[PDB]
RNA sequence: CUCGAUGUCGGCUCGUCGCAUCCUGGGGCUGAAGAAGGUCCCAAGGGUUGGGCUGUUCGCCCAUUAAAGCGGCACGCGAGCUGGGUUCAGAACGUCGUGAGACAGUUCGGUCUCUAUCCGCCACGGGCGCAGGAGGCUUGAGGGGGGCUCUUCCUAGUACGAGAGGACCGGAAGGGACGCACCUCUGGUUUCCCAGCUGUCCCUCCAGGGGCAUAAGCUGGGUAGCCAUGUGCGGAAGGGAUAACCGCUGAAAGCAUCUAAGCGGGAAGCCCGCCCCAAGAUGAGGCCUCCCACGGCGUCAAGCCGGUAAGGACCCGGGAAGACCACCCGGUGGAUGGGCCGGGGGUGUAAGCGCCGCGAGGCGUUGAGCCGACCGGUCCCAAUCGUCCGAGGUCUUGACC
RNA sequence: GCGAAUGCCGGCAUGAGUAACGAUAAAGAGGGUGAGAAUCCCUCUCGCCGUAAGCCCAAGGGUUCCUACGCAAUGGUCGUC
RNA sequence: ACCGUGAGGGAAAGGUGAAAAGAACCCCGGGAGGGGAGUGAAAUAGAGCCUGAAACCGUGGGCUUACAAGCAGUCACGGCC
């Protein structure tokens, strides 16, 4: 059916996949252990916020 | 001729020997947060509130754009031209003597992303005689070197709804001085339990 | 608040009870005059005898289609503050399950028919 | 609730108590006959001898289903869908005419004759 | 024609349904379980209710809750052995958490969600 | 230009400009008395129905109408349908051909593909900017949308008149089709809300259920949302300049003329008024409140770093906003989601036991029971803890304190 | 001794990280194994078949079949299967 | 090899070094494979490993850019380096 015509070099075909790009994932601290703790969530030791559950064997 | 309003929903009213149905306006009362005298803006006129959201949520630079004739603590603020205000604050409960005629806006549901079918009128296709792109579709859109192309603006695809507008000329049925609310009978020109305005331009001669 | 509230009571107002009413039956057959009127305010004490087919529910509601044959098929629908009735004096009694939209009446009914229920 | 080409009931001289409409006969862009309107048809059905025939006429819609929605906040359907015939001027054509009420009717007024005319338990 | 919904869900309804039982199921099991957000959030929403009724004691509640799980063993080990701890509170008996990683290939974000204690 | 390809009819969906304007208003002219007509001129505003027979466009007819316009763009539109059409082998007739096969003569059938790169269009965002760095409030050049029309009624059956008829003028009402919103009313949906139900395998025999009979087995109903067939509403006034057409005040034509002088009269049209976009109108921003001049280094140090939650981010929780995304409200100093809870609306009297009937069931306890969005409580549960980024404030001139 | 012959051979970019992942008979939970398992092993919920997605003879195919180890290539990613 | 029923068709693939001296052993990994030590004249001669150049894809640096219309460019001038 319909297909290009070329490729508006390098040049474009990144003018497009670069608006696109990549970008990184958001961290803190174990409100208990140390490490990066994305908001609500746990990990292998702290487990917590007060009382873990998770972490161990 | 002005009033902001916190609109609750329609409900059937009676009028006199027959009932009808209208809708449900409530507005605190906004009170000259701001005025444009014309030194400041020759759009000279309004801004006013009519409500107020938990105290501490106030950005600073707020709390003082209030400190100049000071208010509350509210966030339901706006402005309108031509418009006086001759007072320090004003409700309705008089404001908007009922059985008067009132026009009005607001919010415009927000509804959704619309094929021709919805968007614009006159809808899709037809369905047996030829059904692949079946019943609902998508016209013509121009044409060879007429104007080698697609036309500018007419109608067209997707989102319509995230959008508002107001209603012409209609109702003031009945103001309910208490609660300040006043019924209408009017299309609530947008959602309900959300936002709106009244004003009442007619030098309208029938 | 909201809503609740404050439409609660607009309504509150225009209709108090719809008009102490109160005796609604489902089945009922039952007849009413309304001020159904006009040329000269011949709102004459109207009065229609029917088998109640159903009703809407929240201020405004709706005294249904109460079927009935004059010689013909005649529903009315009919609001329940609606100011414009006076008389609802009721007939027959509200009977027979799958409730509401009864219609198996007009819908096929046959009087003995129906009569058998 | 109206109808364009439609299997319109009726009752009188008519020898058939059916007509098909043509169009609703209001302003130029018709497309729903109702209670009052006047609508242009002719004779679908058989008339025993009778003095309609198989023409047709211009009439007038009684009854009709799909919400007798009334100005007093009152309404009613009939399972059923019909018209008198109208000579002209609208003047019905029969004596008598099968049927009864509904103001509706009345409120066109302009048949008060038919008005008067029904009444009664069918 | 949408927008405004009330509840909303994935998969199928009688899938949805199927799976709302079998997990509300395991879970009544171990009292703590782990899948994806979703999953939880709802399995919550359900389990919820059902557990409200499996205090709600006795003859009837029994017999709805059971409608639904099918199993003496779990039933009433339910109604009986947590119920009890159980009634007092005013609902919200589940707790939803979200965990560490992610399914692989797909990396799906869990959650651990149990019944509160 | 086209044959290393420009898919030729009709229809459909979507149209967009032209006037030589059908209908509309504005008009002088009449062989105009009224009414109504015929005749040119002015002007696109919107408006410019349904069927029948035909693959027809066209046309003739049925019923309408205020009107039922003509025509441009490859006789607009196959990368948007249709494919009846003409323009593939069949076969057919009739017609030619000595037959082969043919006929711009007909007849029955007959594989129209489709992930858009571009510019274009419809929308949604990420930028970076309109030299402090900040949260909200507005004015709009200019751009877009709307602009229609019929019937009744008083004015008056007066002006016209013999009579039958029937006005300008101006003022009510009510529809049609259309456009923008919106659920209350009416009505459709309501994929689990409820209810009756049949076959079957399972639970544990009974009853009481369970899945499966679509991805709901079946049926009768059914909030909320959304949606019309249902509800409000508008197409205005009104102001400025004009169109043909009409004059006034006036010479050059020492008598005449609206017409170079100068003034006015005049259409649904033009400009504004109405609504909706809108300074990324590199010419804004305009006002409102508000945070203050941190530190080490080659200097017009307009560069690197903590900075103010000044503010705002990110993440969580949510939302009739919503593909993502931006929009937006909350973030436990909460009511934000879910839970419960109360209540609206639903289904339509529950499961158990009780009473009459050999039985089928009935009646009772029972308007009972189960309930999703709907109005509003209550920290029962989940909105923890944190992360980051974000002013110091160019030079020139002039004006003041 | 050649851009240039819809040329030949080979690489190599291109829509483009979009189109699809081959049947609407469904999954979900719990332990186990691993270096890592939505994607392997047991267990427990559920669905789809059954007159076939039955079991058997033959045909053709011919390694595989089992048992132990093993994945980097191969299964349309997965994988320790 | 592989396409074809068969008759028949009919590929690609050459080179480390002087000789194996071609990789003990220490280090991340499940592995590859990556960093060390020794090879050595070299290992940007390292195992399809000589010479290994074009297309194309990457990391770093200088100049350049958000009112811009131009396949191209290239004549002038100026800021930059």
């Amino acid at each position: 059916h319909p297909v290009p015509k070329k490729k508006t070099s390098k040049a474009r075909r990144d003018a497009r996949r670069s608006h696109h790009a990549l970008t990184p994932p958001t961290l803190v601290p174990c409100p208990e252990c140390k490490a990066m703790k994305p908001p609500h969530t746990v990990c292998p030791e702290c487990g917590y916020y007060a009382g873990r559950k998770v972490l161990e064997v | 001729m002005k009033g902001i309003l916190g609109v609750k929903v329609g409900m059937t009213r009676i009028f006199r020997d027959d009932r009808a149905v209208p809708v449900t306006v409530i507005l605190a009362g906004p009170c000259p947060v701001v005025q444009r005298r014309t030194p400041e803006k020759d759009g000279y006129t309004a801004v006013q509130l009519g409500f107020l959201p938990q105290n501490p949520k106030r950005v600073n630079r707020p709390l003082k754009g209030h400190f100049a004739k000071a208010g509350v603590e509210p966030v339901r603020i706006l402005r309108e031209i031509r418009d006086f205000n001759p007072e320090g604050d004003t409700v309705t409960v008089e404001i908007f003597k009922p059985g008067e005629r009132v026009d009005v806006t607001g919010t415009s549901k927000g509804r959704g992303f619309a094929g021709v079918m919805k968007r614009w009128n006159f809808a899709g296709g037809p369905d047996s005689h030829g059904a692949h792109k079946i019943h609902r579709h998508p016209g013509s859109i121009g044409n060879r070197k007429t104007p080698g192309r697609v036309y500018k603006g007419k109608k067209m695809a997707g989102h319509y709804g995230a959008e508002r507008v107001t209603v012409m000329n209609l109702e003031v049925v009945d103001v309910i001085p208490e609660e300040n609310l006043l019924l209408v009978k009017g299309a609530v020109p947008g959602p309900n339990g959300g936002l709106v305005i009244v004003r009442e331009t007619k030098k309208a001669a029938k | 608040m909201n809503r609740g509230a404050l439409i609660k009571l607009v309504e509150s107002r225009y209709v108090r009870t719809d008009l102490p009413e109160f005796r609604p039956g489902d089945t009922v057959r039952v007849s009413y005059k309304v001020k159904e009127g006009n040329r000269t305010r011949i709102q004459d004490f109207e009065g229609i005898v029917i088998r109640i087919r159903r009703n809407g529910f929240n201020t405004t509601f709706t005294v249904r289609k109460v079927s009935y044959g004059v010689g013909v098929e005649r529903i009315f629908p009919l609001h329940s503050p609606l100011i414009q009735k006076i008389d609802i004096v009721q007939r027959g009694r509200a009977r027979r399950a799958k409730l509401y939209f009864i219609r198996n009446l007009s819908d096929r009914e046959i009087r003995r028919k129906l009569r058998a229920d | 609730m109206i109808q364009p080409q439609t299997y319109l009931e009726v009752a009188d001289n008519t020898g058939a108590r059916k007509i098909m409409c043509i169009r609703v006969l209001k302003g130029s862009n018709a497309k729903y006959a109702t209670v009052g309107d006047v609508i242009v048809a002719s004779v679908k059905e058989a008339i025993p001898r009778g003095a309609v025939k198989e023409g047709d006429v211009v009439k007038a819609v009684v009854v009709r289903t799909k919400k007798e929605v009334k100005r007093p906040d009152g309404s009613a359907i009939r399972f059923d869908d019909n018209a008198a015939v109208i000579i002209n001027n609208q003047l019905e054509p029969r004596g008598t005419r099968v049927f009864g009420p509904v103001a509706r009717e009345l409120r066109e007024k302009g048949f008060m004759k038919i008005v008067s005319l029904a009444p009664e338990v069918l | 024609r949408h927008l405004k919904s009330g509840r909303k869900l994935n998969r199928h309804s009688s899938h949805r349904l199927a799976l709302y039982r079998n997990q509300a199921k395991s879970l009544l099991t171990h009292g703590r379980i782990t899948t994806t957000v979703p999953k939880a959030k709802e399995l919550r929403g359900f389990v919820d209710h059902l557990i409200h009724l499996a205090k709600r004691g006795d003859l009837h509640a029994r017999r709805l809750v059971l409608r639904d799980l099918q199993d003496v063993k779990l039933v009433r080990k339910l109604f009986d052995e947590i119920a009890p701890r159980y009634r007092d509170r005013q609902g919200g008996y589940t707790r939803v958490l979200k965990l560490a990683e992610r399914r692989r290939g797909d990396g799906a974000p869990l959650a651990l969600v149990e019944l509160v204690e």
